RNA sequence: AAGACCCUGUUGAGCUUGACUCUAGUUUGACAUUGUGAAAAGAC
RNA sequence: CCAUCGACCGAUCCUGAUGUGUUCGGAUGGAUUUGAGUAAGAGCAUAGCUGUUGGGACCCGAAAGAUGGUGAACUAUGCCUG
RNA sequence: GUGUAAAGUUCCUUCGACGAGUCGAGUUGUUUGGGAAUGCAGCUCUAAGUGGGUGGUAAAUUCCAUCUAAAGCUAAAUAUUG
RNA sequence: GACCUCAAAUCAGGUAGGACUACCCGCUGAACUUAAGCAUAUCAAUAAGCGGAGGAAAAGAAACCAACAGGGAUUGCCUCAGUAGCGGCGAGUGAAGCGGCAAAAGCUCAAAUUUGAAAUCUGGCGUCUUUGGCGUCCGAGUUGUAAUUUGAAGAAGGUAUCU
């Protein structure tokens, strides 16, 4: 609200608080980006190294669907069970019944092997998978399936 | 002046280039001699 | 004009951008204008339905595979698994869609199985058809009465088995053979004839 | 039918008969008023296909129009602008002229509605075309229901809004991603695409 | 049909297929026994147009690469050059039977 | 202008927070009483009446 | 009478030209408009 | 939370096992290299002051430039009639 | 109710016409986010019949996918300083 | 005496123009301005100018999108996305497919021998129960007016005898 801003609180004095000397002007400096590489390059190349030229290829008609990918971790992998079933299942599973975790079901594209699975032997079907991530399935006793 | 012609201006009067004019000159420019195939006095017979 | 630490923007409003600004103060009033259409076309057409029954099909894109949803009509394929040409069904609020296909079965399946449904619940009034009968039935919402629903996830429990190659190298092969297959076979086709 | 020979020989308009045909035809054409009533068809296959029949108030005229572009029409070529902007000759009419055709037969029959029209002839300095017109206050049209739907006063002067098929190619009025730009009419996506939109629960 | 997996050569779920009956409209290129009957008057009523003339002489000659080369040039695209001197040599095959 | 801000969005958990804080309130008397309801006279809040 | 002289401003305008960048006009060629013959030099 | 030595993921350089559509694959071990990374999540949403950019943009102020129109009752010049 | 009239469905056989100075190509100008050229227009060239268009990098060769142009009508959801 | 083409009439009956401005369909088309100068660029495919409508207009039943396990006329909102891209690659600029919703609606000709029968239509006159019906006479029309078909098909011959 305009009762809480120092444009109240300048009121009497001459020059709102811009100063005589300096006499805020229009646009001393430019619009915008202007003189990034003239008279604005001390700010830009500090603050924003990178700003000018081009870097790689161009990719026409690029459709974001195409590289639709989400990735889920091991250690979150336990969440995509049903959640009344997962103290059941943690401690039933075994090489003749093991839980069924289908991730691209539930919006993933690829299994990434960040973290620890339970001790329980699980079947895991996704698109993709990591080097690393089967590794650590197979070695609780589980499989990874893929699918698409 | 020189607003009114090719000819005009200057703090003396004179024409300052030559006043034999191209037939391929514009309208505008085509002040002077057009086209002339000599100028000068003539003398002889023709 | 730049200045001190500061994400660099992109703010588009270097056209006369204030003679074309929309503001929707009408949000409410449109919300209970477009009810009190519904309301009176339903009421128009009782106790007829207000939507036609729609088809299931897949969602096109990688992205949305998994994802199935409500589409325009059913296939000519479709209805006439049922037994109903294409100009009877748009009389009895079933949609037509002359442009889709079924290549596969289960889509295909999934159509016939909804129009079967909806053909078992349809009671179609003719002149024998009295008055009593007719304020009977109630004005059934069509959408939700056969809705679209998304097949399930598989869960529960299986058996674990386990093959001798690796998913990782399974898929690490498969690109392999997909990236060189043009220049092997090529090298197959000028060995062969030359041999 | 006659018409299947006349559609398959009118494609032919490089051999001797066609160029006979339409070298006379150009001369007769290039001796009447540029603008005149055509007695009957000179293509009825082609009148057919684009919607002619042979029935009272379906009205013929002919007219020639000048080819070439569009030269700028300033005074001595001065522009008084940005050298951008300093083109006078070779530019090009955004309308083809089979629009201008139509637009000035339409102007000239004013109780008529223009329906279509096509290619007739050709010389260095004309294109001819013929105009296929209805009339909306005849009873033979207003009581055809093929044909009822032109007397609404929706398509009072249709080719004057770009409403005909020449008209509708111009305008970019066609499917796909080739026309983003003027698929819904470009003035009208231009306008939505740069119209700030704001609810009153602001997101 | 499609490999079952996401990724390689013929990648995508594995469905049941279904036979599915062509669409009239796929129709269009072929050919009837009405046009084709049409056409072959007309050709003879109408003749040839003279960059057809100009480029039966060249295959005569037994020069088949001018041919494409002007052919392309009259016509526009390498394709329809193809067609066009495919057309016009059998016009050749037809005048010596 | 037109386009100035006029509604203003609420999370919608802390608006029933503070339905539910209001609610809470009404069944205290001191509240009640500096709110400026004339409820001295009522025996206890909350103050139930039977559904006729 | 917010110097008309002088200077500054990345403010103009009138005028000029072998300034930078263009342009009406004009000229030159090709193709089209554009058809019907003959003789003589050329090329497959 | 700080200083420091490591470890993990991607890029770069090197090494190059079992095997092969024999040119692919890339086990394994190294490198004063490199990333807006990991190493028991911290974010999303609403509101407020201050600061930033585009907007008439704190208020008033050019000399100019453009588009479309109105004037030869003054005056300049030709013509017609006195 | 002129219901030997009209129309609808299934199956068999033979067929199955489908828009040209247009499509398309070159060039010029303009325009577009459209980049060896997005649309539009002028001029030059100028088609075909499983052909034609499209498949966002120019070209030839081989496939595949998807529609069916150059003719036409049509409520509603959308706009609204009159 | 026909026909074709072209005229005339204060011939019988009609029709057009002009107005309005917020929105709508097109044509034409700047510069101020930004780039701390400036010419490409930007302002802007904007203002001004011109033509044409309606209660909405336009668009519209794929010569579409896609590359999927495929969607399925048009339009709008949210999102995609300040993104792919364009750009003295500078200043700046900048869509589309998918996805969720609002609303949903589909179709008509040309190209076919009615050929055992122009089966079609304007007008005049008479008449009536008059947004028209009936009868009749000219005219239009075979250089093609009706019925039949529109690619989703469909047609011509058989069909189960069914609705
Ligand atoms: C391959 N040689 C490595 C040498 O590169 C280095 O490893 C660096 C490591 O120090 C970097 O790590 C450095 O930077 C990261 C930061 C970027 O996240 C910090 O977290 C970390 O504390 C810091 N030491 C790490 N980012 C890359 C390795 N190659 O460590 C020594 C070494 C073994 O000789
Ligand atoms: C308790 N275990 C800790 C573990 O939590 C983690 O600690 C990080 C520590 O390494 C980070 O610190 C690291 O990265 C910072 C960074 C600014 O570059 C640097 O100081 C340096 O590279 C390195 N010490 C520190 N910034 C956060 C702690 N939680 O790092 C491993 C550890 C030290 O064993
Ligand atoms: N509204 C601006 C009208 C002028 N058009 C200029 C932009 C055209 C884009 N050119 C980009 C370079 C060509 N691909």
């Amino acid at each position: 609200p305009t009762r809480l801003t120092k444009t109240r609180k300048h009121r009497g004095n001459v020059s709102a608080g811009k100063g005589r000397i300096g006499k805020h002007r229009k646009h001393p400096g430019g619009r915008g980006k202007a003189g990034g590489q003239h008279h604005h390059r001390t700010n830009l190349d500090k603050y924003h190294p990178g700003y000018f030229g081009k870097v790689g290829m161009r990719y026409f008609h690029k459709q974001q669907n195409h590289f639709w990918r989400p990735e889920i971790n091991l250690d979150k992998l336990w969440t995509l069970v049903d959640s009344e079933k997962k103290d059941e299942y943690l401690s039933k599973s075994s090489a003749s019944a093991a839980p069924v975790i289908d991730t691209l079901a539930h919006g993933y594209g690829k299994v990434l092997g960040k973290g620890r699975l339970p001790e329980v032997p699980v079947i895991v079907k996704a698109r993709f998978v990591s080097k690393l991530a089967e590794e650590k399935i197979r070695a609780v006793g589980g499989v990874v399936e893929l699918v698409a | 002046n020189p607003v009114d012609h090719p000819h005009g201006g200057g703090n003396h009067q004179h024409i300052g280039k030559a006043s034999t004019i191209s037939r391929g000159a514009v309208s505008g420019q085509k002040a002077g001699l057009i086209a002339a195939r000599r100028t000068g006095l003539l003398r002889g017979t023709q | 004009a730049i200045s001190k630490n500061l994400p660099l923007l992109n703010n588009h409003f270097r056209k006369h951008w204030q003679e074309r600004v929309r503001v929707h103060f009408d949000q409410a009033g449109k919300k209970a204008s477009r009810r009190q259409s519904r309301l009176r076309k339903a009421a128009k057409i009782a106790p007829r339905p207000i939507d036609a029954l729609r088809p299931v099909v897949r969602a096109p894109t990688v992205k949305y595979n998994r994802k199935v949803r409500a589409g325009r009509g059913f296939t000519l394929a479709e209805l006439k698994a049922v037994g109903i040409a294409p100009k009877y069904a748009r009389t009895i609020g079933i949609s037509v869609d002359h442009r889709r296909q079924n290549k596969s079965q289960e889509t295909f399946d999934a159509n016939v199985a909804r129009l079967q449904e909806y053909k078992s619940k349809l009671v179609i009034f003719d002149k024998k058809t009295k008055a009593s009968e007719v304020a009977s039935f109630e004005q059934v919402d069509v959408s939700a009465t056969f809705p679209v629903e998304q097949p399930a996830p598989e869960s529960g429990l299986r058996a674990v088995e386990v093959p001798e190659q690796t998913a990782y190298r399974t898929l690490r092969l498969a690109r392999n053979e997909k990236k060189y297959k043009g220049i092997r076979e090529k090298r197959a086709k000028e060995k062969a004839e030359a041999e | 039918g006659a018409y299947k020979y006349l559609e398959e020989l009118q494609r032919k308009k490089q051999s001797d008969v066609m160029r006979f045909l339409y070298r006379v035809r150009c001369w007769e054409y290039r001796q009447k008023n540029v603008i005149h009533r055509a007695s009957r068809p000179s293509r009825p296959d082609k009148a057919r296909r684009l919607g002619y029949k042979a029935k009272q108030g379906f009205v013929i005229y002919r007219i020639r129009v000048r080819r070439g572009g569009r030269k700028r029409p300033v005074p001595k070529g001065a522009t008084y602008g940005k050298p951008t902007n300093q083109g006078v000759n070779q530019l090009k009419y955004q309308k083809s002229l089979r629009s201008t055709a139509e637009e000035r037969v339409g102007r000239r029959a004013s109780n008529l509605r223009v329906l279509n029209s096509y290619w007739v002839n050709q010389d260095s300095t004309y294109k001819y075309f013929e105009v296929i017109l209805v009339d909306p206050s005849h009873k033979a049209i207003r009581r055809d229901a093929r044909y009822n739907w032109i007397v609404n006063p929706v398509h009072k002067h249709r080719e004057a809004r770009g409403l005909t098929s020449a008209g509708k190619k111009s305008r970019g009025i066609n499917k796909g991603h080739l026309f983003n730009k003027t698929k819904a009419g470009r003035r009208h996506t231009w306008k939505k695409h740069n119209t700030l939109s704001l609810w009153r629960y602001r997101s | 049909a499609k490999s079952g997996i996401a990724a390689g050569v013929n990648k995508g779920r594995k469905t049941t297929a279904k036979e599915v009956a062509p669409k009239i409209s796929y129709r269009k290129g072929a050919s009837s026994q009405r046009t084709v009957f049409v056409r072959s008057i007309v050709k003879e009523v109408a003749g040839l147009a003279p960059y057809e003339r100009r480029l039966i002489e060249l295959i005569r000659n037994a020069g088949e690469k001018r041919a494409k080369k002007l052919a392309k040039k009259r016509l526009g695209t390498h394709k329809r050059a193809l067609r066009k001197v495919e057309e016009m040599t059998q016009v050749i095959a037809e005048s010596r039977r | 202008k037109t386009w100035r801000r006029w509604n203003v969005k609420v999370n919608h958990n802390e608006k029933r927070y503070a339905t539910a804080s209001a609610i809470a309130a009404s069944a205290v008397t001191s509240l009640v009483l500096a709110r400026g309801h004339r409820v001295e006279q009522v025996k206890e809040l909350p103050l139930v009446v039977s559904n006729e």
